[PDB]
RNA sequence: UGAGUAGCGAAAGAGGGGUGAGAAUCCCCUCCACCGAAUGCCUAAGGUUUCCUGAGGAAGGCUCGUCCGCUCAGGGUUAGUCGGGACCUAAGCCGAGGCCGAAAGGCGUAGGCGAUGGACAACAGGUUGAUAUUCCUGUACCACCUCCUCACCAUUUGAGCA
RNA sequence: GAGCUGUAAGCAAGCUUUGAUCCGGAGAUUUCCGAAUGGGGAAACCCACCACUCGUAAUGGAGUGGUAUCCAUAUCUGAAUUCAUAGGAUAUGAGAAGGCAGACCCGGGGAACUGAAACAUCUAAGUACCCGGAGGAAGAGAAAGCAAAUGCGAUUCCCUGAGUAGCGGCGAGCGAAACGGGAUCAGCCCAAACCAAGAGGCUUGCCUCUUGGGGUUGUAGGACACUCGAACGAGGUAGAUGAAGAGGUCUGGAAAGGCCCGCCAUAGGAGGUAACAGCCCUGUAGUCAAAACUUCGUUCGAGUGGAUCCUGAGUACGGCGGAACACGUGAAAUUCCGUCGGAAUCCGGGAGGACCAUCUCCCAAGGCUAAAUACUCCCUAGUGACCGAUAGUGAACCAGUACCGUGAGGGAAAGGUGAAAAGCACCCCGGAAGGGGAGUGAAAGAGAUCCUGAAACCGUGUGCC
């Protein structure tokens, strides 16, 4: 996908709108992408073999990466993304801007 | 790892040496029959590594060939 | 053929707890393989002497799991019994 | 049944008697044993008589 | 719908303890009863883990079920002498060559397969939850081999071997 | 060029920009059955011989490779009978077998029901089916033709001819061809005469067998004497690049929806994106890309003469008994089968639907031959006034399964939580199951056949009787 692990990313749709966030998971099997801070669920949680806890667990949960773009890292606005060589490896460039990754 | 198998020397060494690998691959076996291995990875990666050596071995006697 | 693929894993039964103290030893072995090459390899490769083998062989257990219906491997248990003042096994 | 050296073979017609009925039947043709050069050995194996009246050998 | 009806598939249990959430149906004990040229003990064909141990009781159990020939997790079958192979063959089958036949094919020699048959060397005690002429114990036996031993023969008017 | 060790939820662990997983090309291994091929056999097994290795004081044991039959060639030997053959022995053989797409094509063999309002001739039908064989197409093919004229010139296939001419218990029914128009378009090689050598028998060419001349021909021709295993472009298999709005605002749980505004377009194909998106993503149009295999396009001989000879023999054809030609023996040509008979040789033969004479056309009894053609187990990309889970394949789902049958065979039912498991922490009843609460969600009546939940059926309160 256009998006990487590691990324800060921009989010478009759901009922998170226009919030930042960084990208610690990615999930090429099905295009689904865990950004930080969006889709707060509220996990049930039994105690996990011998961690003695009971307890209701807030965490992260992964969204369609179809929802995310990055932004300029020059301009700060998000934008869309286009592919670019630059001496042997490829390199992420985005759109309307001359910048990298 | 990949090239060090043809990089050696031509039949010899890698004679003992897989033996060598062999008997590392049964303690293994044994240990884990016996319940106290823990790299579970290596079972899959000496059985690897004799596909690997096995193959240049071969395509090399067939190459002389 | 290799007399380190002969026998594959030991077992440990209390069964096989019991003979080892009186020095008889459990091993699960391959299927081609008899009763002697499996006896020729164990002094080959452990220094010891063992002065008779038994061998017996089981058929898979039908076992059943969700709603498929597979059959375990088939087996075969060697028995050896070391001579009198042999050395001992791991 | 068959024949060496031409290609006569037992085939398959119909035998139509009067008032036009038909069933099938068989026609033979007029092979015989007798010994043969084939190879330069002798042998025997069937000859049909229209190859035996063109004067082959013995 | 019948209808909470027919049926619940030949049979003597009963009582006290124990488990359990629950006990006519499970377990322990005492009497009674039944079979006993069998309903006893081995072992074929066949089945393929149903065997044992520890858990569980939704479904199977013509009721219940704490229970099992059910489920789950483990565990269990050891052979020179037993049965069969590397021994033989009958009936029959296959069949190089061949002999026949529109084709596929059919018949069949040598030969081979083929036990229900013939030959062929271990047995009586112990052992655990499951195996036992298989494991342990002592006494044996059969075939084959020689790093060895003693006795004898002749190494071509040749011992020996078949 | 960055998460990944599948389905699938694992933490005992571990690999990765020193470039993983993945995709494409070529390699290596590939146990044991299976034509199965060392011998046997009840598939998935057993028992061997030889050679070479490991191991043992040896025996036992282990590995590796060969070891089936037939056919072709070569060698040796070549009984009875030792002229000689059968046969036997050895070696060489990317040789054959067996499977397959239930398709398509040739052959061999080959029904009945049915129709005829019964039925035997006929029909069904040379269909199904069985056997053999190969091909990607096969068969057929260059005139002993079609035809009747200022004539056409290999086959094949499509329209037409035409339901015509015909055939037929003249019933039922069966049923053409040529002329014309189109697709396609390739024409060639032998045998014989004669010559040359070598091939021996000699009965001195009556025959060898291999080359070359010697050649394929009908208003005749030929002999016969005169006449000159590379590099390149385009595809295929992996792929890469690729324009344009989180535009504002409203409802909403979520905007791709509504209103008001912009942009791209060789790209408004399509799919996904919490609801209906060209501008969110994958992409799409164009534009590129191949280290390696693979498929297509450019290089490395005649005229004249005509003494003599040849122009396909148990062959054409005929009789008898059958078959196929639309044609059922009929006026029955023509093609083939079986038996028997059996010519002609260029002044020669064959056909022109009995047959005979004239006339016209043609040269059989020898072969090869691409394209137009038929068909999809497949693979690629698409399409549908095709189905939307009693439909559509039997099979959307671990289906030819479960199950039934001894066996051949028969042969099912069974899709949907949510956008995300965020799949019910915690409390109470209880042995559990199951419930009640609390919590998640937009929904809990959404909680594991879980979207919606009709009807039969079964309950509970009731207004009237």
């Amino acid at each position: 996908m256009h998006v990487k692990k590691g990324d800060k990313v921009m989010v478009i749709s759901g009922k998170d709108k226009g919030k930042q966030g960084t990208i610690l998971a990615a999930f090429p099997k099905k295009d689904r992408v865990l950004v930080e801070g969006v889709n707060m669920v509220k996990k049930h949680s039994k105690p996990t073999q011998a961690n003695p806890q009971g307890g209701i667990s807030n965490q992260e949960a992964p969204i369609h990466v179809s929802n995310v773009m990055p932004l300029d890292p020059k301009t700060g606005e998000v934008t869309r993304v286009g592919y670019k060589v630059e001496d042997g490896k490829k390199v992420r460039v985005a759109k309307k801007s001359g910048q990298v990754l | 790892m990949k090239a060090n198998e043809i990089r050696d020397l031509t039949t010899a060494e890698i004679e003992q040496k897989v033996k060598s690998l062999k008997e590392e691959l049964f303690n293994l076996r044994f240990q884990l029959a016996t319940g106290q291995l823990e790299n579970t990875a290596r079972i899959r990666e000496v059985r690897k590594a004799i596909a690997r050596m096995k193959t240049v071995i071969r395509e090399r006697e067939i190459a002389a060939n | 053929k290799d007399p380190r693929d002969v026998l594959k894993r030991p077992v440990i039964t209390e069964r096989s707890a019991d003979l080892m103290t009186e020095k008889k030893y459990t091993f699960e072995v391959d299927v081609r393989a008899n009763k002697t090459e499996v006896k020729d390899a164990v002094e080959s490769i452990f220094g010891v002497k063992v002065d008779k083998v038994n061998i017996m062989n089981y058929k898979g257990k039908s076992k059943r799991v969700g709603r498929y219906t597979g059959m375990t491997s088939r087996r075969r248990k060697a028995i050896v019994k070391l001579t009198a003042d042999s050395k001992e096994i791991e | 049944r068959k024949c060496v050296i031409t290609g006569k073979k037992t085939t398959a017609g119909n035998n139509r008697s009067h008032a036009m009925n038909a069933s099938k039947r068989t026609w033979g043709a007029n092979l015989q044993k007798v010994r043969i050069l084939v190879n330069g050995k002798p042998k025997k194996v069937y000859v049909s008589a229209r190859a035996l009246k063109s004067g082959k050998v013995e």
